[PDB]
């Protein structure tokens, strides 16, 4: 329907590539991916569409965020919700790859050309946020903001107050606030120092359409969009008993239970309603306004060929996949 | 394992009183006295409870916290008062005027720092902490507002240790107070967000339960108080005693807690038998779990018949075959296969201790998630906006810094919470 | 030749105090004798306090009774991951000081309760870390599975579908002893209604003391713990055989006592006795080691069998023509003093794999599935350091386990 599912395979990494051990999925065709290569679980995956491990972020970027864009010029709002393994490499080349041509560049260029085209045409106003989801408190990456405290509009449509934005000049502005934001949120100090990977990530574009065609006086039109980065899931090794993770991983897996949750429910209220627990997180509140309605949304997983994915890129497929597969 | 209480607001320390007149002759605690105890395992376990000083003079592990220097007054000034060190009274010499904001933002809100230091000396006590008891009422300043707020400060210092609540939430047919709809709707909304076991009690429902379940015609609040100090009791405690099949609080939120919101439980307790004539002794187990099902002897107002169950706890507390309860259990979730929710195989927790409470040969402590609990938060709501859309007695709380927004927040998250309890009654 | 074990969980050690009651009564070693030898877990201190305080105080080590005074939880999760972990390495190191100070021993016979916090989670990890450092010996866990529709927990499948995939790698043979199909035995074949918890672990302390303790013990045909896995699993997942005993006769009510071989072996075919709610519906027996013990003639045995072989109504596996491991030892068993055993002058302790538990483990599963499309109590797991994998992924591990326990009979 409005979702359309796509999951981008990731080039093998050079030590992966180098080893080569049993391939988590095994990539068939173009669409279908085997999982468990001879047998084995032999376990046949469809998706809306899949992307092979050659398909980079610039192929990506034209897929997926083309239906994203031209909702999100309608006035729909749209939201992309990134998956990937646990395991860095996938995602991140996924996410803040520079060097890789970036869905997130791609599709902020391409917004921001097209936002120009209907600026000049008719009078088009934006403007963006960045947050994180860090320890469940939404911290702004723009502005140094403490815990956003939650007040309702006239809607009641759930607002953390204390955002700031900016109205889009450039793309280039908007890497000032990529930059700040991105060295603003902490490594996480367990395992291998990742990014940001464990807190969730929140990039938030506003689009407002006057028309000068259409009267002056008119009905604005605006769309959110948003682009989540996710943690990966927690083993008990990468969890560990230790106090300093322990807050994080706490916050992580009730952020990871509730949003999934909610992701399910969210899939069963595509024939439901009110059923769906907005309420089961703040985040996942928000998720509501994005991702409910009739709104266009998009999955992108990740996904790794190594074995060390084996593990996590078979429970994120089986997790996007399971929200999909139940219907009643 | 260890819990320390916490007797907020007056009604909460009124019940405190109970509460620890009860525990300590469960533990043969004397005034200032030490363990004369009939027995010699109501000690091995009083941990939970109480601190080792002197050797005589093991002292109740909770805090006092009231803005009405005469309520602990009357506290400290009477029975079992004398028991409590000094430094558990968290006094507020202040106004404790009668709203929610009064307690929670402006004079609540500078006496949370020296409640938090104690609360802090208790829990760095020694062994392990469990959690922590909370007494209070959802209708009053020092209640709903600034015993919520505490546990607003307990959930971000120790978000692994349990947090108990019973709340005394608004009585139906009469409100001991006018407000009373806006010192609950916003500590409701507290308690949904922090607290992770609720333990719902009604004065009238109460009443009831204590003017046709006893015969006693002159229910004093000295009687409602001992009738829940009774339950809570056979939660806590109780399960701090050896048993064929134990459980913990853990074990309690474990099994009775389906969805995070925290969800509201209505305690019963079993031998609810007028004195002389009704001591009757049917008690061999059927008459137990016929008491603790039945629609009154819940301590709710609202009656289990009219919403399924997610979840029971039957924590019996003396002698009975393993057999004799497990069997009665199940012949009670399919006589009532119609309320008890179907998605859960076996909703009930049997829990089994051996010692029964000190006098009585056996009794069961139910601790019931019912969805019947949405008719509660429905009836306070709705006293909320029938007079919130007027701004009735509003100018009490902005006028002691509050928001428009405040009300609305507490309104819509606690509405919403009756919502999400519908959703599994169907 | 020994073989240590150990009690997991509140359960797993009240199994355990009775089946190390019913081993000194039949060895002669009142309360202060000898040493044991085996260990005994929880992560609730007050039950292994039991263990403690109450009677058999002095016949352990303050060193085989590992505690965390911490909390037991219902939950799988917590009792492997995040709290179970913090005691794991403190109880290996028993199960390697107890497995270096003996002489070339064969196994651990553990005693787990599948549907508990510590007899769960824990013990999931514990064969886990043995399967790994002596994966060269017998690994026999002796649990007490789920009722059929008297479980405790509300959680119970959750715990149990979470036991047997994280152990079904790592099990050489999981004896099951149901807890509601024993009280069945303590209502029809015992009659009282007041069977307390202390009477199923006599029972369990029973079957048991036919499995180690008197086999072990020198016999006209002795059968060591190798010789069960070996006679007793056709297949490498750490199947699980029923237990069953023989002459559970009241000692009191009835009296016929004198129950020749030729009575007590038919006593175990029959569904009404065999501590199991795994009712033959229809599962094939595909291997059973009858163990008797007391007077026996061999003779009395290989005839007491030839006509069972010639039941048909009993019928047997195809791909098995002769399934019948008969073990004999000399000693008659020994019932507890005043109790409510009988005391006969033999018995049989059958213990079997049958296609039946296609059933049981059927029933459990569909339970899970009920409360995980749901997510129900999965919140108090994945706050414990698990994840949507472990449930969804060991959900499709018991998936191959009711395929497996069809695959391998009803087919021909
Ligand atoms: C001669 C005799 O057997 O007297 C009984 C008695 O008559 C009855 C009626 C008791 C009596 O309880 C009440 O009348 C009552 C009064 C106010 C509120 C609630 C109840 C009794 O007072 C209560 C008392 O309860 C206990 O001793 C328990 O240990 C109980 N203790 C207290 O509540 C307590 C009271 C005063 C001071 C300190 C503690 C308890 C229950 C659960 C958990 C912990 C403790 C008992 C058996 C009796 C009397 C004394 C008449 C009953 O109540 C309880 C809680 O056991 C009322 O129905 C039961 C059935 C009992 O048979
Ligand atoms: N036969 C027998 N079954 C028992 C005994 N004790 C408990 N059980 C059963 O085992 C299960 C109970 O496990 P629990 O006691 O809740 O838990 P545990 O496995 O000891 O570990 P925790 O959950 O962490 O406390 C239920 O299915 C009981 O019916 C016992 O002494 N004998
Ligand atoms: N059961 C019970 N309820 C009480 C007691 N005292 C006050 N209440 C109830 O508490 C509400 C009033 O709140 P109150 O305790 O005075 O608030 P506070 O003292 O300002 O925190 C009313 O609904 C009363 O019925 C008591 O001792 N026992
Ligand atoms: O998705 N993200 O939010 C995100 C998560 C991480 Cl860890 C890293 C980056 C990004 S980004 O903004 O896509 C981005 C993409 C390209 C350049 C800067 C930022
Ligand atoms: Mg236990
Ligand atoms: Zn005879």
């Amino acid at each position: 329907h409005h979702m359309k599912v796509v999951v981008r395979v990731r080039p093998e990494n050079t030590k992966e590539k180098a080893a080569g051990f049993h391939k988590v999925v095994h990539v068939v065709d173009k669409h279908i991916l085997v999982f468990d290569p001879k047998q084995n679980k032999d376990l046949k995956f469809v998706f809306d569409a899949v992307f092979d491990e050659t398909s980079t972020q610039s192929e990506v970027f034209e897929h997926t965020t083309k239906p994203i864009l031209r909702s999100f010029l309608n006035g729909y709002n749209c939201t992309v919700l990134a998956y990937g393994a646990t395991g860095a490499g996938k995602t991140h080349t996924m996410l803040g790859s520079a060097d890789e041509p970036g869905v997130m560049y791609l599709t902020m260029l391409h917004l921001y050309k097209c936002m120009d085209e209907i600026k000049e045409e008719k009078i088009c106003s934006t403007a963006v946020s960045y947050l994180e989801v860090y320890n469940e408190q939404i911290r702004d990456l723009l502005v140094n903001s403490g815990p956003l405290a939650v007040r309702e509009d006239t809607q009641k449509g759930v607002v953390v107050h204390g955002l700031t934005l900016h109205q889009p000049k450039s793309s280039e502005e908007i890497l000032h606030l990529l930059d700040n934001g991105n060295k603003n949120r902490t490594q996480h100090p367990t395992d291998m120092n990742a990014t940001s990977s464990r807190s969730h990530a929140v990039f938030q574009i506003y689009l407002r359409q006057q028309d000068k065609t259409a009267s002056i006086n008119q009905n604005v039109r605006i769309a959110k969009m948003s682009l989540i980065d996710l943690a990966g899931s927690e083993r008990a090794s990468t969890s560990g008993a230790k106090g300093t993770r322990f807050v994080e991983g706490t916050n992580i897996n009730r952020s990871l239970l509730a949003l999934g949750n909610v992701i399910n429910a969210l899939a069963d209220s595509k024939r439901k309603n009110q059923h769906i627990p907005y309420r089961n997180s703040k985040l996942t509140r928000l998720l509501k306004d994005s991702l409910g309605g009739n709104c266009q949304t998009i999955m992108i997983a990740a996904v790794s060929p190594s074995s060390v994915f084996y593990d996590d890129t078979y429970n994120t497929l089986k997790y996007a996949n399971r929200a999909k597969d139940i219907k009643s | 394992r260890e819990i320390v209480h916490i007797q907020a607001g007056q009604c909460g320390n009124q019940i405190g009183a109970k509460f620890w007149e009860v525990i300590s002759d469960e533990h043969g605690i004397d005034p200032t006295g030490s363990y004369h105890g009939d027995s010699d395992l109501q000690l091995e376990r009083i941990n939970v409870y109480y601190n080792e000083a002197a050797g005589n003079k093991y002292v109740p592990r909770a805090i006092l916290v009231d803005l009405e220097p005469g309520t602990m007054d009357s506290v400290r000034s009477g029975p079992f008062g004398q028991i409590f060190r000094p430094d558990n009274f968290v006094f507020g010499q202040s106004g404790a005027g009668n709203n929610w904001a009064k307690g929670h933002y402006t004079e609540g809100a500078e006496l949370v720092d020296s409640v938090l230091d104690v609360v802090r000396k208790e829990s760095e006590s020694c062994d392990c902490l469990q959690g922590f008891q909370l007494t209070h009422s959802l209708g009053g300043g020092t209640g709903s507002g600034m015993g919520t707020l505490l546990i607003s400060k307990i959930r971000e210092e120790y978000p692994d240790r349990i947090m108990n609540t019973f709340s005394v939430v608004p009585s139906p047919k009469v409100s001991d107070t006018v407000v009373e709809p806006y010192n609950a709707t916003l500590s409701v909304h507290q308690l949904v967000e922090n607290t992770d076991e609720t333990y719902c009690i009604d004065n009238e429902a109460l009443y009831d339960i204590c003017f046709r379940t006893l015969k006693l015609t002159t229910p004093t609040y000295g009687d409602l108080n001992h009738l829940v100090s009774a339950t809570m009791s056979g939660v806590t405690t109780c399960l701090r005693f050896p048993g064929q099949l134990n459980a913990d609080l853990r074990k309690l939120a474990v099994n009775m807690v389906p969805f995070p919101r925290l969800h509201f439980f209505m305690p019963g307790f079993a031998p609810l038998t007028s004195r002389g004539s009704q001591q009757y002794r049917a008690l061999t187990v059927p008459e137990l779990t016929q008491q603790m099902f039945d629609a009154k002897n819940m301590m709710a107002a609202c009656d289990p018949r009219h919403g399924r169950y997610l979840t029971v706890a039957a924590v019996f507390r003396g002698r009975m075959s393993m057999k004799e309860v497990d069997e009665q259990m199940l012949n009670v979730q399919n006589k009532n296969s119609s309320y008890f929710v179907e998605w859960i195989p076996n909703n009930v927790k049997t829990a089994v201790c051996d010692i029964p409470p000190r006098g009585l040969k056996m009794s069961a402590t139910f601790i019931g998630n019912s969805t019947a609990i949405q008719e509660l938060f429905k009836r306070i709501s709705e006293q909320f906006t029938a007079m919130f859309r007027r701004k009735a007695f509003l100018h009490w709380y902005t006028g002691e810094g509050m928001d428009e927004m405040e009300f609305t927040e507490a309104e819509s998250n606690m509405n919403d919470l009756v919502s999400e309890y519908q959703q599994y009654q169907d | 030749r020994e073989c240590i074990s150990i009690h997991v969980g509140q359960a797993g050690v009240q199994i355990g105090n009775a089946c190390w009651e019913l081993y000194c009564l039949e060895h002669g070693i009142q309360p202060d004798g000898h040493v044991p030898r085996a260990v005994f877990v929880d992560l609730e201190p007050t039950v292994i306090d039991e263990v403690r305080t109450g009677t058999y105080r002095q016949l352990f080590h303050p060193e085989q009774l590992i505690t965390g005074k911490e909390d037991a939880a219902n939950n799988y999760a917590r009792g492997h991951y995040t709290i179970g972990k913090e005691i794991i390495d403190l109880v290996l190191d028993r199960i390697r000081k107890l497995a270096d100070q003996c002489t070339g021993l064969q196994g651990f016979s553990v005693f787990h309760s599948f549907g508990g916090g510590t007899g769960s989670g824990f013990t999931s990890l514990l064969m886990e870390r043995l399967s790994v450092d002596y994966g060269k010996k017998s690994k026999l866990e002796f649990s007490i599975y789920p009722a059929p529709q008297v479980s405790t927990a509300v959680v119970e499948p959750y715990n149990s579908i979470l036991t047997t995939h994280t152990t079904l790698e790592h099990s050489d043979c999981a004896f099951m002893v149901d807890n509601e199909a024993i009280y069945d035995i303590c209502r029809r074949n015992l009659d009282i209604e007041r069977p307390t918890y202390t009477n199923l672990n006599r029972l369990i302390g029973q079957i048991v003391s036919s499995i180690t303790a008197s086999l072990r013990f020198d016999g006209a045909l002795n059968v060591d713990l190798t010789e069960f896995q070996t006679n007793l699993v056709p297949y490498p997942r750490g199947h699980f055989p029923l237990a069953t005993y023989a002459p559970v006769i009241s000692a009191e009510k009835a009296y016929h006592e004198q129950l020749s071989v030729a009575e007590i072996t038919n006593a175990c075919f029959e569904p009404a006795n065999q501590m199991v709610k795994c009712d033959p519906r229809h599962g094939k027996y595909m291997a059973c080691c009858l163990l008797y013990r007391g007077d026996v003639v061999p003779k009395d045995v290989n005839a007491a069998i030839a006509t069972i072989k010639t039941k048909r109504t009993i019928q047997f596996v195809d791909w098995c023509p002769t399934g019948f491991k008969v073990g004999i030892n000399y000693e008659p068993p020994t019932v507890v003093p005043g109790g409510d055993l009988a005391k006969v002058q033999r018995a049989v302790c059958m213990l079997s794999n049958t296609t039946a538990i296609a059933e049981a483990w059927a029933r459990l599963d569909h339970k899970f599935d009920l409360m995980y499309a749901k997510r129900a109590f999965v919140h108090w797991y994945v706050g414990e350091g698990m994840e949507e994998g472990e449930f969804s992924e060991a959900r499709e591990d018991m998936a191959a386990l009711e395929k497996d326990y069809e695959e391998v009979g009803v087919d021909s």
